[PDB]
């Protein structure tokens, strides 16, 4: 509500995903998307930045070791 | 401290690992054998009575060893499984070698001999499972035998193990009946004690398992009671309980 | 002369300039959790008469628990 | 300056974007509507120059700088490990803005004993100090580690020390720049075969090059006084190779 | 997060075998990384050949080993354990061929190898071998296949894979490549592997700095391209 | 309990074998897999979600057969699962060689659990940190058994191990009716993994094995895709 979001940014396509992201994760998804929009000197957060940031906060596994599964 | 290995003797002479295995039976299930002539029974309890548990065995706590021997179990599941496998193997070995059924005590002696060996040789955890035995023989007839994870055993007329073992044995002693212990009275006493030693009241039939051994025409039929007869037994106990409230 | 006691910030009691600045509407969802917390730590202070009208002492402690974030 | 540390241009730029921006021009962050990011995590081989990077940022921003050995703060006595973080943060509250550069966190960041639950308690105290109650504040942290997998996942969050910057051993082209900045001050009229030194210094870390320069100066001290020959750089590299092992 | 660890047989309270975990962090001790990518009709493996001296016999510095005429492997990890794994795999493949009458599929090969490594994880007798096996070979009716199988004993089929210090970066770049689907011809596969190693290392790759092994369906034989061939491939990559 | 959690042959003062519990916790931190027993047959489902697109999804199968009428699924250490499946196949083949009849599910699960117990009785060998769900079609009644590293084999009608297993069991006892059939057993099994699987249900991410009158068989990706389009 305080973030400057482009009209093409439809929040529903991210809230309907089955990933069990927490409220802290949600705030992370928002803040890092805004950060990515800032990096490109853009003053409006686009859906591309939201999708890019959405992939970096839900891939928490990353390291793992592939043999605990 | 002196409980690192099962072969370590404490300065007071106490095998701490053994007693740790002994006291762990409090986490085991409730199985009891009541006094009874011309018969004998065990009354087990099903902790895991979750609805998603399909029932296939109907004897998860009741095992038959010989054609005239049955035993319950109270301890670690894997230990109980291997112990009952060894039980059946030893009973069948005796049957093959002597062409005669094992006479109750010598089978229990065999298990206790195997069990104590784990408490003496290093590198093996003591068998943390105690188990009742029932059976009949041409020597002493119906007997009730108490296994104990230390390899110690003992003849018994009425005993219980597992959760609330002390309460169960005290209640069995409260109404302890010698001689006049007909099978109906034994079943009634088993239901009556299970009503209190089990925290859950009303003694649901599906959560209570009774196995009986009787001498019928020299066959020693080992019976596990189905849901209908357990239901009528708990019904009999309930009707008897209603009369007991007339005092007030 | 007796001087008024000095216990303004002995153990970091929140001063007028240390308000967290977090509105109830700022936090998202948590409607049941907000109501239960508001019903033990905020409502009793204001509407104590409504608590006393039924005969119950207001609950004194709450424990918020759950996954991190 | 940022030119003093050589070959980290990308990593330098990310660290500037993370820390310099909220402290110099917060108007961008408030115009976008996001709380300014706080905290950057530099991970890499030891001696690669993360501390030098932190000092460069604290020098350009002209702000007070706190450097702490995180392994030192975990003391045997209970509660002092978290107490040190507490005093550090309340100290940063008074003197603002602050660069809270913490050393190898693997001691603090990343179970059935009191001493192990002490590390848990100091970890919770740390995460509470960075993100949480009282004042969200404007100070920044340059908390750097040696082993990034050990670090707690909660310790990696946007308002909670995000942006894992990788600072690997000096890059292949970075060795030349490092030798230029750390050997140029040293008087040397003779030509340099820098590629030969770089190939003879494989697996070297940033501090090793500075020791090479200082020790070449020492060789000159034990001699005429003027740096004239490449054989000096060769033997300096070898002794900074075998004697620094 | 040290944990119980010290004995490989001891589970941590959370349920992770810390000692087996450190085998993976022992894998990247060698400072080298090997990249495998599966093409439409071939599989190629590229490794790091960093000879840190002028006195080393460059012929024997190879990280590529030929287990069987149809299957080859590349090593990333401690050199001694990697050679021991090579020797064990050669014996396993020979035993399979002698016992069942036909050459071992690449999948069964370090299915067996990972089975050996798994027993080492359970029984506290052998210290686990800290090295990964990346296997390539043309098996009929499934074409080329690539298998990366770790000290912990987990094997899986990879359209492309890489193990080493630069393992995460390489697998990320492959993530970028295999997705924009294209004709994965042999030259394209070699180009993809070369680009992988070059991008993750940012090295111009002098022809003496790498060793590439090729297995193709047309000639199902493990071949290590000589210096001139990899020079030509690097030139074709340049333009 | 604190210093005795290391050894698996040392009883705690409360007599708790803590190492077995830690192996079970390792089981609870695996990939969620669900099996439910229908009046028509048994269906087992698991998520083989690779860490990258780079993996060959058809390379390694989790839902695997032992005999023509028995299949396995697991939630835990895959390398440990492979040795388990090898020993289970060997035991089934040994029974077939001696009795000439296919192994009944109860007996096979009993001997597999006995194999599990063999690794939890001496120091130096680790318990098999995987829990196994086993189906069977024999003597005209379906079976579904779960065997844990402790060696305790159950008779689950419908269960789910792995991550978010509590929520998986919570889903059951709600949409699981005893008088169901195999066709809706597939839909229930796919639904159960849906509450835990973080992502879209793509045909190479959920592997299902039906264990019907004809026998156990791992579903090909096309049929899984058909069911997955039906449910979605
Ligand atoms: N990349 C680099 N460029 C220039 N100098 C460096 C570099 N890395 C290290 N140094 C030198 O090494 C010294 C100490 O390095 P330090 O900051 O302690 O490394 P780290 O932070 O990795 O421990 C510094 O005084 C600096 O002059």
């Amino acid at each position: 509500s305080k973030m400057n979001l482009s009209e093409e940014v439809d929040l529903e396509d991210y809230v309907a995903r089955p990933d069990k992201i927490s409220g802290a994760d949600i705030n992370s998804i928002c803040q890092e998307s805004g950060m990515l929009a800032v990096r490109e000197n853009r003053y409006i957060v686009l859906a591309k930045d939201f999708e890019k940031a959405y992939k970096t906060v839900i891939k928490k596994d990353e390291q793992e070791h592939e043999f605990y599964k | 401290r002196y409980d690192s290995r099962t072969t370590i003797f404490s300065p007071e002479g106490r095998l701490y690992q053994v007693e740790y295995a002994m006291e762990a039976i409090g986490h085991a299930g409730t199985c009891l054998g009541i006094l009874a002539n011309d018969g004998v029974l065990l009354a087990a309890e099903r902790r895991n009575i979750h609805k998603l548990l399909d029932e296939v065995f109907f004897s998860e706590k009741i095992y038959k060893l010989n054609e005239d021997m049955a035993c319950s179990v109270a301890g670690i599941t894997s230990d109980a499984n291997v112990l009952t496998n060894e039980l059946r193997l030893i009973a069948q070995r005796y049957l093959l070698q002597y062409q005669e059924p094992i006479p109750c005590e010598q089978l229990v002696t065999a298990l206790c001999d195997i069990k104590q060996a784990y408490t003496q040789f290093g590198g093996k955890r003591p068998f943390g499972v105690s188990l009742l035995y029932i059976g009949w023989d041409k020597h002493y007839g119906f007997q009730l035998y108490q296994s104990d994870p230390s390899g110690n055993y003992g003849g018994w007329k009425a005993t219980c193990i597992g959760n609330n073992s002390a309460a169960a044995v005290s209640m069995l002693k409260q109404d302890y009946k010698e001689g006049e212990m007909t099978l109906k009275s034994a079943l009634a006493l088993a239901i009556k004690v299970l009503n209190k030693t089990m925290d859950v009241s009303k003694l649901s039939a599906e959560k209570v398992e009774i196995a009986t051994l009787t001498r019928e025409n020299g066959k020693t039929v080992i019976r596990v009671l189905k849901q209908k007869e357990v239901e009528q037994l708990i019904k009999k106990h309930e009707e008897e309980e209603a009369k007991a409230e007339r005092e007030k | 002369d007796v001087l008024p006691p000095e216990a303004d910030s002995s153990i970091m009691m929140l001063t007028s300039d240390q308000k967290p600045d977090v509105m109830y509407a700022d936090i998202g969802g948590m409607d049941i959790q907000k109501q239960e917390v508001r019903e033990a730590v905020e409502l009793p202070l204001t509407h104590f008469e409504l608590y006393k009208q039924i005969g119950i002492d207001p609950p004194r402690g709450v424990l918020m628990y759950g996954p991190p974030g | 300056s940022y030119s003093e540390i050589g070959g980290l241009s990308e990593q330098i730029r990310e660290l500037r974007e993370v820390i310099e921006l909220p402290l110099t021009n917060p108007e961008l962050f408030q115009r976008v509507g996001i709380i300014p990011p706080k905290g950057c995590l530099l991970y890499g081989p030891p001696g690669t120059g993360k501390t030098l990077l932190a000092r460069a940022v604290a020098s350009q921003l002209d702000c007070n700088f706190l450097k702490v050995v995180s392994s030192s703060i975990v003391d045997k006595y209970i509660g002092e490990s978290a107490r040190l973080i507490r005093e550090m943060f309340n100290y940063a509250r008074d003197h603002q803005p602050c660069i809270i550069f913490m050393d190898e966190i693997d001691a603090i960041g990343g179970e059935g004993t009191s001493a192990d639950r002490e590390i848990q308690r100091t970890l919770m105290e740390l995460l509470n100090q960075m993100d949480g109650f009282d004042t969200l504040h404007r100070v920044k942290m340059i908390m750097a580690t040696n082993r990034p997998d050990t670090l707690d996942p909660a310790l990696l969050r946007p308002g909670r020390l995000d942006r894992k910057i990788h600072i690997d051993l000096p890059n292949e082209q970075a060795r030349l720049d490092i030798l230029k900045i750390h050997a140029g001050p040293i008087t040397k009229h003779g030509e340099i075969d820098y590629e030969a030194i770089v190939k003879l210094s494989d697996g070297f870390n940033g501090a090793d090059l500075r020791n090479v320069c200082t020790e070449a100066g020492m060789f000159a001290i034990r001699a005429d006084h003027d740096f004239v020959v490449q054989e000096d750089f060769m033997k300096a590299v070898r002794k900074v190779a075998d004697s620094k092992k | 997060s040290a944990g119980f660890d010290r004995h490989i047989t001891i589970f941590s309270p959370e349920g992770r075998l810390y000692q087996v975990e450190y085998a993976f962090k022992a894998i990247n001790q060698g400072g080298l990384t090997s990249v495998a990518v599966r093409g439409k009709d071939c599989a190629v493996i590229v490794t790091q050949k960093k000879v840190p001296d002028k006195l080393l016999d460059s012929s024997t510095v190879t990280h590529l080993f030929k287990i069987t005429e149809n299957i080859g492997c590349v090593m990333t990890g401690m050199t001694a354990d990697s050679r021991s794994q090579v020797q064990r795999a050669r014996y396993e493949a020979a035993n399979w061929k002698y016992k069942y009458g036909y050459e071992i599929p690449v999948d069964m090969l370090c299915k067996r190898i990972a089975d050996i490594s798994q027993v080492y994880t359970q029984n506290a007798e052998m210290r686990p071998l800290g090295c990964c096996m990346i296997l390539i070979g043309i098996d009929e009716e499934q074409g080329p296949q690539v298998y990366k199988c770790d000290p912990a004993g987990y094997y899986c089929g990879f359209k492309a894979t890489a193990a080493g210090v630069k393992q995460t970066e390489s697998t990320s770049f492959l993530e970028k490549k295999v997705k924009k689907k294209f004709d994965w011809t042999f030259e394209q596969t070699v180009e993809t592997a070369i680009t992988c190693l070059s991008t993750v290392l940012s090295i111009d790759f002098k022809p003496s700095e790498i060793e590439v092994g090729v297995v193709t369906v047309e000639n199902p034989k493990f071949r290590i391209l000589t210096e001139a061939e990899i020079d030509a491939h690097l030139v074709a990559l340049a333009e | 309990e604190r210093g005795y959690s290391f050894s698996l042959t040392t009883f705690s003062p409360s007599g708790k074998l803590v190492q077995i519990e830690y192996a079970l916790a390792a089981v609870a931190g695996g990939a969620p897999s669900v099996g439910i027993k229908a009046a028509n047959g048994v269906v087992l489902a698991t998520e083989k979600k690779q860490k990258s697109i780079l993996y060959d999804e058809r390379s390694v199968h989790k839902v695997e057969p032992i005999t023509k009428h028995i299949g396995l699924v697991y939630s835990g250490m895959g390398p440990d699962y492979r040795v388990l499946v090898h020993r289970a196949r060997k035991l089934a083949q040994q029974y077939y060689l001696v009795y000439q009849e296919p192994i009944p599910t109860a007996q096979l699960v009993q001997r597999v659990a006995s194999v599990m117990q063999e690794y939890t009785q001496s120091g130096g060998v680790r318990p098999f940190g995987v829990s196994l769900l086993i189906c069977g079609w024999n003597e005209g009644r379906p079976y579904l058994f779960q065997s844990d590293p402790s060696g305790a084999y159950f008779a689950w009608k419908a269960t789910a191990m792995g991550k978010n297993y509590v929520n998986g069991k919570t889903f059951l006892e709600k949409r699981y009716n005893e008088d169901l059939e195999l066709e809706d057993a597939i839909h229930t099994a796919i639904l159960t993994l849906k509450e835990s699987f973080e992502g879209q249900m793509t045909e190479d991410n959920i592997e299902v094995g039906i264990c019907n009158e004809a026998g156990f068989r791992r579903l090909t990706p096309t049929e899984v895709k058909d069911y997955l389009a039906a449910i979605a």
